């Protein structure tokens, strides 16, 4: 009935709920806790450990037993035993992690990105034995048919789609299992884009790989030929904190910045209404004068949330995905405050291809 | 259940106009004139003020083989009985009665940097022929138009893509007009 005190979880763009209108969705006695968000569908992990999905469901990816899309946020009840603490949404499949050791994946599954060991799509979650409670898993990513699971001892397993060195495994083509993509350093944070992934060292080094095309890579020309081994990107020169992947732009957070690299031709760069492209890493002066706490992709928009909980987001506006609540959408190509939020405190966004979903509580 | 989250309470009678995308053609005047450095588009819909139907930011002319991309939509409320002059304006359009014989006039306009109105100069129009939308009984997504010159209305400086969602409401436009 009233919005709780805790808030509520806002949904923008095509996310198939509430007919594309701006929705607003929350749980009984229950709280988001993390928020995933692919090309055309959505995951959300509660406090309570109970997975979430809503979406398109043409391959499979939201886990629930059919192939229709599905209007409300639904329960994986399948599920329910036990404690799910991290999902990741690529472009057609799910990956989730549970506090007992198990990793599990649905949906499209054409290069591997299940990791079953096999091509065949699934419509329910199924487990990938590799995983066990050895593996504690800090963070799952996924992208366009590529999947990766980072534990907190800093190891970094990617599987599916190496057409491009995307999952950063030199000239195979693919792979349907795990594997441990090293470059010998503990990693703390990784993302998957769609045709390019990329992580942060513990010691806050950033390293690329994948499509070396629209200069999302962000290295220099004679460092594209290695494109299928993680390079680092030493035109940083702080310690870099977050990256963000996203359809051809990357999103990257230090100590001091905001950098970002690609191709912006919609504003998602967020370097304003003359540059649409960058091969190497620029700041976004725009925001320099804010604490920017976490960075989100997705195919071709950008949201920030700053350390007081103000949300910024720019790049393509079809569809009202940029979450700023006007009737009258538009591309931004400066970082744009949601000031449809200024009454509430943003904490978990989560960005996908035609669709944004934002958990933000009232200061009231 | 209690699985169960919570939802609290929240046409072919409206139109969307998206202005997508733009290029020009390397010969092209505009493309040589260095006095015209980013351009906006807008349209004139009935009675709504300009300031509603112009892109809202200006974007860098393009390069030869590049495109800019604006992505501006705009819903047009068209309810039958409050909104009779909009839908007036319209049905006068498809029988090609208004100074544009039919068709929604989009205008590329050049935005000095400090944006004086008094600089601002129509670089080139393309135009949308409605009746069109009626006749094939649907909607282009992306349709391209020539943006042509100033000078004579005809020679093509560029390409304009717009997508309207329109055949429905106008096939109940035509429908109502002619005999209710
Ligand atoms: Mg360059
Ligand atoms: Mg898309």
């Amino acid at each position: 009935e009233l919005m709780p005190d805790s808030g509520a979880v806002f949904t923008f763009g095509k996310s198939k709920f509430a007919e594309n209108n701006p929705g607003k969705f929350w749980f009984k006695n229950d709280v988001p806790v993390h928020l995933s968000c692919g090309d055309e569908h959505s995951a959300v992990v509660t406090g309570n450990n109970k997975l979430y999905m809503f979406g398109s469901n043409n391959w499979g990816q939201l886990g629930l037993g059919s192939k229709s899309a599905i209007s409300k946020p639904t329960c994986v009840k399948a599920l329910k035993p036990e404690k799910v603490k991290l999902a990741a949404c690529g472009r057609n499949h799910t990956l989730v992690s549970t506090e007992g050791g198990n990793v599990y994946a649905t949906g499209g599954n054409n290069e591997g990105q299940l990791g079953l060991g096999d091509t065949e799509e699934r419509n329910t979650f199924h487990v990938i034995s590799f995983f066990t409670s050895e593996h504690k898993i800090k963070q799952l990513s996924a992208g366009s048919n590529t999947s990766a699971a980072l534990t907190e001892d800093g190891r970094l397993f990617m599987w599916g789609d190496n057409s491009e060195g995307q999952i950063g495994l030199k000239n195979v083509s693919n792979v349907c299992v795990p594997q441990q993509v090293t470059i010998g350093k503990p990693v703390s944070w990784v993302s998957c884009g769609y045709y390019h992934s990329a992580f942060v060292t513990t010691d806050g080094e950033l390293y690329v790989f994948g499509e070396p095309e629209n200069g999302k890579l962000g290295l220099p020309n004679q460092l594209l030929g290695n494109h299928r081994t993680p390079q680092l990107v030493s035109e940083i020169p702080e310690k870099v904190i977050q990256v963000a992947c996203g359809g051809e732009h990357t999103v990257v957070l230090t100590e001091n910045a905001v950098y970002t690299f690609g191709l912006g031709q919609f504003g998602q760069l967020g370097l304003g209404t003359f540059l649409f492209e960058t091969s190497e890493p620029k700041v976004i002066e725009n925001i320099r004068d804010q604490t920017i706490s976490y960075i989100s992709c997705g195919e071709n928009h950008t949201a920030l949330i700053t350390d007081i909980g103000l949300m910024y987001t720019f790049g393509d506006g079809r569809h009202g995905k940029l979450g700023l609540g006007l009737e009258n959408f538009t591309n931004h190509f400066i970082p744009t405050l949601c000031s449809n939020f200024l009454r509430f405190i943003v904490k978990l966004v989560a960005c996908g291809g035609c669709h944004m979903v934002v958990f933000a509580a009232p200061h009231r | 259940d209690s699985d169960d989250v919570i939802v609290p309470p929240m046409d072919s009678e409206k139109m969307c106009i998206e202005i997508v995308s733009l290029a020009f053609y390397p010969e092209a005047e505009v493309m040589s004139d260095e006095n015209i450095k980013q351009v906006y588009v807008e349209y004139k819909f009935y009675d709504l003020p300009l300031s509603e139907t112009e892109t809202p930011v200006s974007l860098r002319k393009p390069r030869a083989g590049e495109e800019i991309h604006f992505h501006f939509s705009k819903v047009i409320d068209l309810d039958p009985q409050e909104q009779q002059g909009r839908r007036r304006f319209l049905f006068d359009m498809l029988n090609g009665q208004d100074p544009d014989q039919g068709h929604l006039k989009f205008t590329v306009v050049s935005d000095p940097l400090d944006e004086e109105k008094k600089e601002c100069e129509e670089v080139g129009y393309a135009y949308l022929q409605l009746w069109q939308i009626l006749e094939s009984g649907r909607d282009i997504l992306e349709q391209e138009l020539d943006i042509v010159s100033p000078e004579d209305l005809a020679t093509p400086i560029g390409r304009l893509k717009v997508s309207l969602q329109a055949a429905a409401v106008l096939h109940a436009i035509y429908k109502e007009m002619t005999e209710d």
